[PDB]
């Protein structure tokens, strides 16, 4: 069902020349950006149609286009680890109150990392 | 003889081409990356003044 909705823009997400994108980093950049690809290619290249002079950042992950190598949009960098990704947990069950005592191990705990993110102007 | 380069790309493919006017034999030096056309094979571009790039880390500050 939800399928069906999204084969209308099939004409034109999926066809277009632009989508089939190659990703990339610059390397170097004169202001002609000196950009290294994944196969170990390099070429340079200036800015695109929607691309802006300041987007564009030393050391970043930048797509350009498969055929004629052009900056479409830029991508954020670190792109290769995938092992960190898993390391962020959501919504633990062990919750504030559930350490037993009234012990002042606690009160230290909390003031040193609850306290200034809670209550930054303090 | 005559005055020439030799060339070759990052895809590991050596390619030769005779001197161009848009450089001087003086000034080309070996080990040196400059630009080639992707269908004639033809410097057109010189050296920005910096060869290979920073790799990975560098730290450049005011």
């Amino acid at each position: 069902a939800p399928s069906h909705l999204w084969d209308i823009m099939g004409d034109r997400q999926r066809l277009g020349e632009e989508h089939p994108l190659q990703v990339a980093r610059c390397t170097k950049i004169i202001k002609k950006y000196v950009i290294n690809l994944k196969q170990i290619a390099k070429f340079v290249v200036g800015l695109g149609e929607r691309v802006s002079p300041t987007d564009i950042e030393e050391g970043m992950r930048v797509g350009v286009d498969r055929s004629k190598y052009n900056i479409e949009l830029p991508l954020p960098p670190r792109i290769d680890p995938s092992v960190t990704m898993m390391t962020v947990e959501e919504k633990p069950d062990v919750t504030y109150s559930d350490v037993g005592g009234c012990k002042d191990q606690i009160e230290k705990l909390r003031e040193v990392v609850e306290l200034p993110l809670l209550s930054p102007e303090r | 003889v005559g005055k020439a380069a030799v060339v070759k790309t990052s895809s590991r493919q050596t390619v030769f081409l005779p001197m161009v006017g848009l450089v001087d034999p003086d000034k080309l030096k070996p080990n040196d990356l400059v630009g080639v056309n992707k269908d004639s094979y033809l410097i057109l571009d010189t050296l920005p003044s910096e060869f290979d790039s920073r790799v990975k880390a560098m730290e450049v500050d005011e």
